[PDB]
């Protein structure tokens, strides 16, 4: 869902 | 604090992303294809922005996530608007992707977002925004997001974080010296500006969401995603 904004955050 | 918290949103700045029109002239397909390529790119890099804000990566993994969702295109926009503040009639996407007002006409539904963009774009050049007022603002905006509680102290860590930001702006607009009654005015002035870039903001969603559906252009990475919603 946020797959890859949870990415670039984390 | 107000002094440091302003140097770093300044060394925070994001990057300037390049981008060329195409070699043809525009269709309503290629127009689209180049703003959502510069804007799927300008995401990335925002997303590093928001993280060196300081006490940002500290909210909770929900919250940098909403908020970010939630502020995406008004930060674009923000940042556009800055870019184009000297030059009255234009979009300055891109050094080499400047769209002159009449270009809008080129797809269906943007010469109106343009023009909104331009109008709040005169106002920030009527007013004079300065740099450092800028920087507070596009910060704001970040911050300023509808919450409601999520169902997953955050929240509080947002509010310190706000409140600074907000008090660093009214630092900044003590530096011009002008009357107390005047920087309460223009105070006010820049916020109320805050709406129109939202409303903008929105309209800007709604036409991408809409393209997406025709497939007017295909759209990819992290700009599909932010859209998926
Ligand atoms: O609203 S937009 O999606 N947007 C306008 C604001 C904007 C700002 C950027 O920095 C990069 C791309 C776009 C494209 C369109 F194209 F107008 F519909």
């Amino acid at each position: 869902r946020h797959k890859i904004l949870h990415r670039l955050l984390q | 604090s107000p002094e440091q918290l302003v140097l770093t949103l300044l060394e925070a700045e994001p990057p300037h992303v390049l981008i060329s029109r195409p070699s043809a002239p525009f269709t309503e397909a290629s127009m689209m294809m180049s703003l959502t390529k510069l804007a799927d790119k300008e995401l990335v890099h925002m997303i590093s922005w928001a993280k060196k804000i300081p006490g940002f990566v500290e909210l909770s993994l929900f919250d940098q996530v909403r908020l970010l969702e939630s502020c995406w295109m008004e930060v674009l926009m923000m940042g556009l608007m800055w870019r184009s503040i000297d030059h009255p009639g234009k979009l300055i996407f891109a050094p080499d992707l400047v769209l002159d007002r009449d270009e809008g006409k080129c797809v269906e539904g943007i010469l109106e977002i343009f023009d909104m963009l331009l109008a709040t774009t005169s106002r920030f050049r009527e007013l004079k925004l300065q740099h450092k007022e800028y920087l507070c603002v596009k910060a704001m905006i970040l911050l300023n997001s509808s919450m409601y509680p999520l169902v997953t102290d955050s929240s509080r860590k947002l509010a310190h974080l706000l409140n600074a930001v907000t008090d660093a702006l009214v630092w900044v607009i003590a530096k011009s010296g002008i009357s107390s009654q005047q920087q309460s005015m223009r105070l006010a002035n820049l916020l109320m500006l805050l709406s129109h870039v939202r409303h903008a903001s929105n309209k800007g969603m709604e036409h991408l969401l809409n393209m997406k559906c025709k497939n007017v252009v295909p759209v990819y990475d992290l700009l599909l995603e932010m859209l998926n919603a």
